[PDB]
């Protein structure tokens, strides 16, 4: 489950390309499939912390 | 002005087919594209407005794609006989034509 | 035409045999801009009675 590709989130890189520091860029999971995503929920334990 | 969108060899030539992100000199203002239709009124519009801001997003850039030089010589060409043809076409209207004309069409 | 006249000819270097490769952008190349964000190409043409 920790494997992740490394996917393009502009246009202008392909797949490919060499990734370059400061490129927003898509963490996809190889076995899940689904990308990750910083979700809106907070936790109740702590405050001002949302999930992943 | 052209920015590079990756590395590049020590600030060499710029290379064929590279992404680019241009800026404009005199208010150093860099290019975007915006939504608003230039052709609102048409049902289906298909222009959209660009506009230059202070502000630079690494998401807009465009691409310069080289054009074979075949390519141009052919829409030179067509340009160039359409001319001609339309010259004809308007000695054929005025009902005489030279006999040279008419070989040269 | 041919003949014998005084007239003289000016070389003027538009560009060298070395900078003449393909594989580099060279003034006067005509090229296309594509937008990789909306993947349109840069148009420019008479709408009413002005080119935009």
């Amino acid at each position: 489950g920790s494997w992740l590709f490394i996917q393009p989130f502009w246009k202008l890189r392909s797949n490919g390309d060499n990734v370059v520091v400061g490129d927003k860029v898509i963490l996809n999971p190889v076995n899940a499939g689904q990308p990750l995503h910083a979700s809106n929920y907070e936790l109740s334990d702590n405050a001002g912390c949302k999930e992943v | 002005e052209l920015d590079p969108t990756t590395l590049q060899k020590t600030d060499s030539f710029v290379p064929r087919n590279s992404y680019v992100r241009l800026r404009h000199l005199c208010t150093n203002t860099w290019i975007q594209s915006t939504n608003v239709p230039i052709d609102i009124e048409e049902e289906r519009p298909i222009r959209l407005m660009l506009g230059t801001c202070p502000t630079k997003e690494d998401k807009e850039a465009f691409a310069i794609v080289s054009v074979p030089v075949s390519e141009i010589r052919d829409l030179d060409f067509a340009n160039d006989a359409s001319s001609m043809l339309a010259s004809a076409v308007e000695k054929l209207n005025e009902g005489f034509i030279s006999q040279n004309d008419r070989r040269f069409v | 035409n041919s003949v014998n006249c005084n007239t003289s000819w000016k070389i003027n270097l538009f560009m060298q045999f070395r900078d003449h490769l393909e594989e580099v952008l060279k003034g006067g190349d005509v090229v296309r801009l594509f937008h990789a964000e909306q993947e349109k190409f840069l148009t420019c043409d008479e709408y009413k009675g002005k080119l935009q």
